[PDB]
């Protein structure tokens, strides 16, 4: 019997053929790859995220929190570049309009959506590739199978005798076409949605915590500008 | 309606079909 | 007659292939112990839930009420666990700083958050490896039969007679992966949808209780501090 | 010449897939009954909505409306179920609590949104045995399609000597099945998105009602609160 | 010689698949019919928009121009629609509960915001249709070819042994279906989608009417509410 | 697709003999 | 030897066939050319936002960079002509309308929100082409190669010794519209995603800058309106 390993049937397939399945392979690898850094990046963020907003409902003070995070202003992240945001933007608009609790607030809750919005794409790099990828796969799966039934019916049309031998080759090149597309789209489906799961779990927690901030600050800027009238 | 998982078989079936013969 | 029978085609099932459906079959099992679980503990949790709603809605003292749930705190779940959370703080934070209603009511709002997501934890728990599941199990059984089937497809076309013997065992046998994963696939994806379905519901119930008693909250925080003033 | 009867095909189907068609026989069914029945109670609801809400909006008092609701409140639904059960907690809070209007109008948006989730279940009733059976029943069909044509090669590998003849029942039964399945699916599918849109549709104009109703009673509420005082 | 015509299938087609054919072409007929007049419809509507903000922005006082619009107001659609409601509403509001200007801006919001939704039903009416018969004709084809498998694989039961002479009127019989089916589909759908987008342009359109149009309004209400204070 | 291998069958159905 | 290579069989393609084809290539070398040429035009539209927003970040006067910008209006795209437009528009109204800043900042926030719908526009011309092609060249191939296949097997039905030699050919000749179909649709595809990707960046892009640059303007506005009645 010939040690007839997947490998002979890739060797011998025609250059079309090769370059499909090395194109699968890449996605395939660059999908796991993407999966694993980004659901590390997205674990990390979570994590401080949470602790962030955990020491912060603490009652500490507002202006020690921000001195303390200007400290390292260089290295903020999610919770902790909001909260910087929306804070300077604060101190900038009420040296500037106390008199208007609600402009400044809503002054500083623009820059809160501005500095969440640019962490959310900082996170969701390279999602769009895996849902493309789980997308698309199969159908190149597909377009590789027809080029390979079409090399069979090439060459099944060229003998004197029909043997279903000819097409053979044809139609290993659909299936190992077909299985790349499948490999490299289990990982797409599985981790696209568990990714996107998360990184809305975590929207959800940042636009909470928006909210929070902005009741506090408005009425922290209302004390404020009672307390100068003192 | 998840479709992709069909048909990838059938064409499947009319290998050994032809292998019938 | 050869004796033919699935069970035995598996038995002497190939290495990689067998692999395979090995792993399908524990999809399976998990899948069937993770509905099984899961469906008890919502089960229960819906039960209490139910009791703890009729037993607030009724009226109850608020104090009566949290001194039961006191009593048997170690093991407090659901809304019950909330409202020991919530009605803890809000008494805490009174006691501390009874100046600053809206800042315990912010305070109580925010606990009665972090309990109820914790819950949200416990019991959403799983449930999107059953999702998981649904979605990749039919690709993987494709996947595995593919394999098999290429191999002995493929073992055909190297003698000069193709025969149809020297496959259709091989074929038979390697498409009861799909099927495996198939059969996997159907409790799994109604299972899935079910109890999500049912989680969303104790996500509602929750969210309405934490509105009600967020406004009893805010209520008691205001009259017993304009009554002291008094 | 004799009629092409399926019948022949019937009653070679083996155990497992004459089951399987008689599933999805049954499942295709229901799916017809049920999409009836929700269709008409749907769309009679929304009608009798849209009177209601136009009814209301004419100007007509509201307390003047409460006493003809309440003439006939054992069959109210929708606009008028939640206008009848909040004109009542607003009655009783006023009653109990015209001093505080706001937290009154609470308590009346409260009874208002209790009332109205028990009409969305009240209606949703058996869509998401919609949505399951049409996401789940093509499987099925590949289910049992790849039963037959396992059955089929086990025909075929069986005999020394390989023909075309051996195997055709099986594959013409398998791709029945598969047509079947795909026939019980497209309607419950169809179907779902249809009436969850119009089910959305309804849900949206009842919460329009019910924040229209809460501001239209914190009028009310802050105007007998202070007329009857000067 | 005779003629290869593509009808020498359709006439020797069995009486189900010319019943398929004719149900799928009647189909077919609906979709263009309702596919030409919604686009006829949605070019007016866009056309009239545009006219009517044409004038409305050209600084002309809303007096004199909702009088013009009452000179047909039994004829108004989209935008002018939106104005002349809005226009009878907030002056009828304002005269009869000047005391509340912002009940008279909520008012008439409602009622422009009921006016478009009008608006908005009337343009999509039937592109639902368009879409179901996009998604579902293939598969009314599905069940005509079908049929016409099973006749040809009973067809080739005839005969003791198999050979490519038998059922070949049966094969080209049995897709006149699918093709048929395939013929309904394109056009549906791709006017579906097309006329989804152009009525998503018109509909943002009008939102924005309404917007500039009740903040309008609403000065217009608080200005005329606070001078008439002075 | 549902459409694409009815034919498929069909065809193959038919030269296998 | 007859060179029946992949071009030797298309171009012997039938009138039917040789058509379908020749449509499927125009569709590619469209496609193409549409992909590579609004590629490049999203990056530079991008290059020129980041560039223009980074500028205006940076402190430059209002006055300054909007002269700046009116240098080379004739060639503003994006962000940079949202802000050219936007503050002409807020100028223009305020000198007209310097009593309502409100209402002059709110008629030239729109007019900007106008702006970004027809640059929107701009950007996704040729992108609808691209994704419908995608979606349908696929059925162009697919319906020809059909009906081709089922005239070959009926020709091939009057031989009374069966072989596929007799409709291999036909076969191939048929199936060679789908696999250039299905080549050309791929990247079609892949660039609809990866550039509508690219659109909904830049169009996040608009609305920001628009939302911040229309509070500055407000800001503008309240202070010089309330300058000028010193």
């Amino acid at each position: 019997m010939t040690d007839m390993n997947i490998l002979d049937l890739f060797l011998k397939a025609s250059l079309l053929v090769k370059l499909i399945m090395l194109i699968l392979i890449g996605f395939s690898i660059a999908s796991w790859a993407i999966i694993i850094q980004r659901t590390r990046i997205l674990n990390a963020a979570a994590r401080e995220a949470e602790a962030f907003e955990d020491k912060f409902w603490s009652g500490i003070e507002l202006s020690r929190l921000y001195q303390e995070s200007q400290g390292k202003r260089d290295n903020l992240t999610g919770s902790e570049q909001i909260f910087y945001s929306g804070f300077k933007e604060f101190v900038r608009l009420h040296r500037a309009n106390s008199h208007a609790p609600e402009a400044v607030v809503e002054g500083a809750s623009r820059a809160m959506r501005i500095s969440m919005n640019r962490e959310l794409e900082n996170l969701e790099t390279h999602i769009p590739f895996l849902g493309t990828v789980g997308s698309i796969s199969p159908y190149i799966g597909l377009f590789g199978t027809v080029w390979g039934i079409m090399h069979a019916f090439i060459a099944l049309g060229a003998v004197k005798q029909a043997t279903l031998q000819m097409v053979a080759p044809g139609i290993a090149e659909a299936l190992i076409a077909t299985a790349i597309g499948l490999f490299a789209a289990i990982p797409a489906v599985m981790a696209y949605n568990r990714l996107n799961q998360r990184v809305n779990k975590l929207e959800l927690n940042y636009d909470n915590f928006m909210e929070e901030f902005t009741a506090i600050l408005h009425r922290q800027a209302f004390t404020v500008s009672e307390s100068n009238k003192g | 309606i998840n479709i992709v998982p069909l048909l990838d078989v059938l064409l499947v079936l009319l290998l050994i079909f032809m292998a019938t013969a």
